[PDB]
RNA sequence: CCACCAGCCUACCAAACCCUGUCAAACUCCGAAGGGUCCCAGGUGGAGCCUGGGAGUGAGGGCGCGAGCGAUAACGUCCGCGU
RNA sequence: AGAGCGCAAGGGUAGAAGGGGGCCUGACUGCGAGGCCUGCAAGCCGAGCAGGGGCGAAAGCCGGGCCUAGUGAACCGGUGGU
RNA sequence: UCCCCCGUGCCCAUAGCGGCGUGGAACCACCCGUUCCCAUUCCGAACACGGAAGUGAAACGCGCCAGCGCCGAUGGUACUGGGCGGGCGACCGCCUGGGAGAGUAGGUCGGUGCGGGGG
C-alpha cells in the first residue's frame, strides 16, 4: 500500500531526523541510491504492513515505485525508529518472513498450560506474485508437553519454505502457579 | 644441581679441558665421549673429579 | 606427500625440478626469481630409450652436458618421493655435482 | 576500631618485562646484525636476506631496506631488499 | 601366482555372478578383495614381558607370517598400564597368503565350533566391509592342545571394494562364507 | 536467583558503565516487556523479588522469561577492618544493565495483567523502567 | 612376505573325517582335521 | 514385558547438536578514532645536537577524561595522558 | 591443528618443534661485525672467519634444548694445570 | 603465435567442500612381476626396482550447478582525534574531521606466470 517517498542526497543524517523526516535506502541487484520520508505517516503505515505486507512509495520523480521494507536499524538507546532499508520489488525469487495465524484454542491450552510459541513469522522463498497474506494455520489440538514444526503448516502453493523446516514453529508449556513459591524452600 | 652432580672432561696423554655436566640415576659409569683438545686434534675425554 | 618443502631444505639458491611417471622421466631446470625454469630432458618424452633407468641416466647426462652448454655450475635438486636410489645420472655426472 | 581478622593474599607478581615487538619497521636501513623483530612466537617468519635465531628473531643479513609481507596460508613475513 | 581353491574359485564364481547380477562395467572396479587383518588386544602384558608375546607370535606363526606387535596411547589408571607398552598384535594379509588365511578359515577353523549356527551377518560396515573374530583359538589347523595356555580370542577383519551390503554377501557366496543369515 | 557455577576467575572488576547496551532491545519472546532506563546493576535479590512480584500478582500465570543474567561478583570487604590487605570477597551476584535493555517478558495474560505485573515487579527494581508491547522492531535474530 | 625370520609356508593337507582329500598350502606341512 | 538378543514406551532429569536471546580484564572471526615510528618537505627557534665544570632535585598537590583500590563513599587512595 | 609440544602461563607449532630409526657427540676452541635492552653493572640476538670435525650423495645445518623461570658481583680459599 | 596434458611457480579460501558429467590416439594414473638395488617396528600397502593384453574404476584433469564454506557494497548508528557545554552524582548533549561490528542487496566453484611432450 501507499506511502510517499523522497530522493535523498548528500545531506547530514542527524538533521533530516531532527527536522521532520526519517531517512532511508533502497537496493535491488543494481539499483541503489539514497531515500527518505516523513515520520508520523511512515510510522502509521509501518505499524500495519512493515516487513509483513507490501509497500508502495510514490516518489517525486514521476512514478510510484513499490518496495518492501527490510531491516529496521534504530538508536537502541531510548530505542525507537531511525533509518530503515527498503527492497525494490520485482518478480524474481525472494525469501521473506510471513506473519502466521495460530487459529483455534487447543487441549494443552484450556487444560492450563499456555502456548509458548517460537515464531510469529516464517522465512520462506516466493515469487512476488504470490502474496501469502498470512498462513492462517491450525493449532487445533496442541497438548501440554507437545510440539509441532516442519512442513506441518499448510503452505500456499508456490510459496515455498526456507528453514529446515524442522525449525519448531511453536509449543505449549506449563504455567507458573504459586506452587512455584513452594519451590523456594 | 648437586645430587645429579656436575663434572669437567679431561683428555688423555695429559690434559685438555672443557666444562660440562652429568647425571647419575641412569646406569651411567665412566662418562666418555668425543671433543677437541687445545693442542692437536679430536680425542675422547674421560669423566673426572669435582 | 613429501611436500615438507624439501624444496625449502634445498631453497638455499637455484633449483632443478625433476619428477617421474610410470614410464617417462621429466628432468627440468627451474630458476626462481620470477619463476623462470630453463633446461630440459626427458627419458621417454625426448623420444628416447624405453628402459626408465639407463635412459634417465643418459637423459640427465644429456641434460647434464646441456647445463654446461648454456652456462651452468651448481644448483639444487628438486625431488619429492626419492628413497634416494640415485637414478645414477643422479645428475652426479650432471656437471652440477649432483652426487 | 576492632582490628580482628583480615584475609591476606598470595597473588601480586609480574615480570621485569623485556621490550618485545617490531624493532625495525619498513623503509629502514640495516647494516646487518640489526634485529628487526623481538617476538615470543613466530608472528613474523623470516624474509628474504633476513635470518632467525634461538629466540624467534628476525634480524638483518645485509645492507638494505626492511620490507613487510603477508601470506595468509603461510604466515606473516619481514624481509630486507638488497639495495646494491 | 600360487593358486589354490579359494583363489581359483574366486575367479570362476565371482566374475559372472557378480557382474551379471549387479552390473559392473569395469575390469578394475569389481568389488574384489582387499587386505585381511588379524588383531589381538591383550591388556595382560601390563608386565608379563615377551614371554606372553611368545603366545602372540604363536598366533601368527600358525597363520604363516611373522607378526608385529604395537602398543597403546594414554592413561588407563583404572586398568593398569597407561604409558602404553604392553602388547597389541596386528597382521596384514595380501592376496596369496591372505588366501591361505581365508582357506584355512573356511575349511577347518569354522567346523569345531560346536555352537555354530553360522556367522553374524549384521556386522557389516555399510560403507562396505566386515569385522569379527572368535573365542576357541586352537580350532586352527597347525595348533593342537599343547600350544595354548588357557583361552584366547582374536579380532579379524576383511577389507574389500564392496560399497554395499548385498554385493558383499554375494561376494561371500561366490567366495562362499558360512553365514547364519 | 541465578549465577554461573564456579568458573575462571572469581573476583573481577566492576568498572564504569557506558550506555550502548550492546544489544537486547525488542520483544521477540513473550508479548509484553519490561525494559530499563537507568544504567545500573540488577540485583539477584531484586531479580528474584520482581520475578516473584509478577508471579505473585497473577496466580496460575503464563510464562515469564528472563533475558538478562546476574553473573558479576560483589567485591565486598568486611567491617571496620582497616584498608589494603586482599581485594574483598566475591559476594552479591548481580549484572550490568544499560538502559534500552529488555530484562523480562510476560506472555499469555490479560492486558491489565501484564501491565500491573511488569508495573509492580519493575517498581520493585533498583531503578525505574518503561513497559513496551511488541512490534516496531520485528526482524532481528 | 619378505624380511628374514619369516615362519615360512609350504603345502598342507586335510586328512579330515569324511574321506576328504583337501589340497592346502600353509606354514605347517601336515594338516588333517574334521570336515 | 522376550533373551544365542529383543522390542516398544513419560508435564522426570539430562552428553552433544540445532533453533531462541545474551555475558567477558586475564575469551577473540572482526576491530576503528588514536598512537608509535622509518623516508619526501616545510621549521630560525633561550629549537635540537657534542665535549665540559657547578648544581639543585628525588614528602608533592590540584583539576579533566582514562583504568585499579574503596561502597561506581572520603578534600580517601594508586597509576596512566594532560594541565 | 582443537593432541602431543618435559614442569605455570602466554605466544607459537604438522609446509613440525611433534613421533620412528640410523649415525654421532658443534652440551667445540680461538674470536666476533652489527644489534635488542639499558642509571651502572648484568642479561639477551647472530651471520661471518680460521681450526678441526658429526651428519647427508648432495644442497646444507650443527658454537645444545619450541620460546620466555631452573638463579649468585666481589672479596676468601680449594682444584688440575703453564 | 594458438586449442590439450604434464613437471612447476604466484595471489591467498570469490581457489575449499559436495551431487552431476567427464578425457586418455601422446601425456597421466591404476595396473603386469616381487627374481636383481631397496625397504614395511607385519603386509611390495608406502617409498623401491625390472614390465604388458587391459583399464580411465579410483587418483587425477576439465565443465555445470551455490547446497555447505568464502568475500561482501550502500546507508545509517557505535566508538572516537581535537574543540565547548549540562547534572551532587551515577551520566548526558552541541561542533568538526575520522569512521567500524553485526547484518541487507549482490557476488563466488578460481586468477595467473613458466618449460617441455601433442594438432
Amino acid at each position: 500500500y501507499r506511502l510517499k517517498a523522497y530522493y535523498r542526497e548528500g545531506e547530514k543524517p542527524s538533521a533530516l531526523r531532527r527536522a521532520g523526516k526519517l531517512p532511508g535506502v533502497m537496493y535491488n541487484r543494481h539499483l541503489n541510491r539514497k531515500v527518505y520520508v516523513d515520520l508520523v505517516e511512515f510510522d502509521k503505515v509501518f505499524r500495519q504492513a512493515s516487513i509483513h505486507h507490501v509497500i508502495v512509495l510514490e516518489l517525486p520523480d514521476g512514478q510510484s515505485l513499490p518496495t518492501l521494507v527490510r531491516q529496521v536499524n534504530l538508536d537502541k538507546r531510548r530505542r525507537r525508529p531511525e533509518h530503515v532499508d527498503f527492497f525494490v520489488l520485482s518478480d524474481e525469487p525472494v525469501e521473506m518472513y510471513v506473519p502466521l495465524r495460530f487459529v483455534g484454542t487447543p487441549a494443552g491450552v484450556r487444560a492450563g498450560g499456555v502456548l509458548q510459541e517460537i515464531h510469529r513469522d516464517i522465512l520462506v522463498k516466493v515469487s512476488p506474485r504470490n502474496i501469502p497474506e498470512f498462513i492462517e494455520v491450525d493449532v487445533s489440538g496442541l497438548e501440554i508437553g507437545d510440539s509441532l514444526h516442519a512442513s506441518d503448516l499448510k503452505l500456499p502453493p508456490g510459496v515455498e519454505l526456507a528453514v529446515s523446516p524442522e525449525e519448531t514453529i511453536a509449543a505449549v508449556v506449563p504455567p507458573e502457579d504459586v506452587e512455584k513459591l513452594a519451590e523456594e524452600a | 644441581v648437586r645430587i645429579k652432580l656436575l663434572l669437567e672432561c679431561t683428555e688423555c696423554k695429559r690434559r685438555n679441558y672443557a666444562t660440562e655436566k652429568n647425571k647419575r640415576n641412569t646406569p651411567n659409569k665412566l662418562e666418555l665421549r668425543k671433543y677437541c683438545p687445545w693442542c692437536r686434534k679430536h680425542t675422547v675425554h674421560r669423566e673426572v673429579k669435582i | 606427500k613429501f611436500r615438507v618443502r624439501n624444496r625449502i631444505k634445498r631453497t638455499g639458491r637455484l633449483r632443478l625440478s625433476v619428477f617421474r611417471s610410470l614410464k617417462h622421466i621429466y628432468a627440468q631446470i627451474i630458476d626462481d626469481e620470477k619463476g623462470v625454469t630453463l633446461v630440459s630432458a626427458s627419458s621417454l618424452a625426448l623420444k628416447l630409450k624405453g628402459n626408465k633407468t639407463e635412459v634417465a641416466r643418459q637423459v640427465g647426462r644429456a641434460l647434464a652436458e646441456k647445463a654446461l652448454a648454456l652456462g651452468i655450475k651448481q644448483v639444487a635438486f628438486d625431488r619429492g618421493p626419492y628413497k634416494y636410489h640415485g637414478r645414477v645420472k643422479a645428475l652426479a655426472e650432471g656437471a652440477r655435482e649432483g652426487g | 576500631a576492632h582490628k580482628k581478622g583480615l584475609g591476606s593474599t598470595r597473588n601480586g607478581r609480574d615480570s621485569q618485562a623485556k621490550r618485545l615487538g617490531v624493532k625495525r619497521y619498513e623503509g629502514q636501513v640495516v647494516r646487518a646484525g640489526n634485529i628487526l623483530v623481538r617476538q615470543r612466537g613466530t608472528r613474523f617468519k623470516p624474509g628474504k636476506n633476513v635470518g632467525m635465531g634461538r629466540d624467534f628473531t628476525l634480524f638483518a643479513l645485509v645492507d638494505g631496506v626492511v620490507e613487510f609481507q603477508d601470506r595468509g596460508r603461510l604466515g606473516r613475513y619481514v624481509h630486507v631488499r638488497p639495495l646494491a | 601366482p600360487l593358486d589354490v581353491a579359494l583363489k581359483r574359485k574366486y575367479y570362476e564364481e565371482v566374475r559372472p555372478e557378480l557382474i551379471r547380477r549387479f552390473g559392473y562395467q569395469n575390469v578394475w572396479e569389481v568389488p574384489r578383495l582387499e587386505k585381511v587383518v588379524i588383531n589381538q588386544g591383550l591388556g595382560e602384558a601390563k608386565e608379563d614381558a615377551r614371554i606372553l608375546e611368545k603366545a602372540a607370535q604363536e598366533l601368527a606363526l600358525i597363520t604363516g607370517q611373522k607378526p608385529a606387535v604395537t602398543r597403546a596411547k594414554k592413561s588407563i589408571s583404572n586398568f593398569k598400564l597407561r604409558k602404553g607398552m604392553p602388547i597389541g598384535l596386528r597382521v596384514t594379509l595380501r592376496r596369496d597368503r591372505m588366501w591361505i588365511f581365508l582357506e584355512k578359515l573356511l575349511n577347518v577353523a569354522l567346523p569345531r565350533i560346536r555352537d555354530f549356527r553360522g556367522l553374524n551377518p549384521n556386522s557389516f560396515d555399510g560403507r562396505g566391509n566386515y569385522n569379527l573374530g572368535l573365542r576357541e583359538q586352537l580350532i586352527f589347523p597347525e595348533i593342537t592342545y599343547d600350544m595354548v595356555d588357557a583361552l584366547r580370542g582374536m579380532d579379524i577383519a576383511v577389507v574389500t571394494t564392496a560399497e554395499t551390503d548385498e554385493e558383499a554377501r554375494a561376494l561371500l557366496e561366490l567366495l562362499g562364507f558360512p553365514f547364519r543369515k | 536467583m541465578l549465577m554461573p557455577r564456579r568458573m575462571k576467575y572469581r573476583k573481577q572488576q566492576r568498572g564504569r558503565l557506558k550506555g550502548a547496551t550492546k544489544g537486547g532491545d525488542y520483544v521477540a519472546f513473550g508479548d509484553y516487556g519490561l525494559v530499563a532506563l537507568e544504567p545500573a546493576w540488577i540485583t539477584a535479590q531484586q531479580i528474584e523479588a520482581a520475578r516473584v512480584a509478577m508471579v505473585r500478582h497473577f496466580r496460575r500465570g503464563g510464562k515469564i522469561f528472563i533475558r538478562i543474567f546476574p553473573d558479576k561478583p560483589y567485591t565486598k570487604k568486611p567491617l571496620e577492618v582497616r584498608m589494603g590487605k586482599g581485594k574483598g570477597n566475591v559476594e552479591g551476584y548481580v549484572a550490568v544493565v544499560k538502559p534500552g535493555r529488555v530484562m523480562f517478558e510476560v506472555a499469555g495474560v490479560t492486558e491489565e495483567q501484564a501491565m500491573e505485573a511488569l508495573r509492580i515487579a519493575g517498581h520493585k527494581l533498583p531503578i525505574k523502567t518503561k513497559i513496551v508491547r511488541r512490534d516496531a522492531y520485528d526482524e532481528a535474530q | 612376505m619378505k624380511e628374514g625370520i619369516h615362519p615360512k609356508l609350504v603345502p598342507a593337507r586335510i586328512i579330515c573325517g569324511c574321506g576328504n582329500v583337501i589340497e592346502t598350502y600353509s606354514t605347517k606341512p601336515e594338516i588333517y582335521v574334521e570336515v
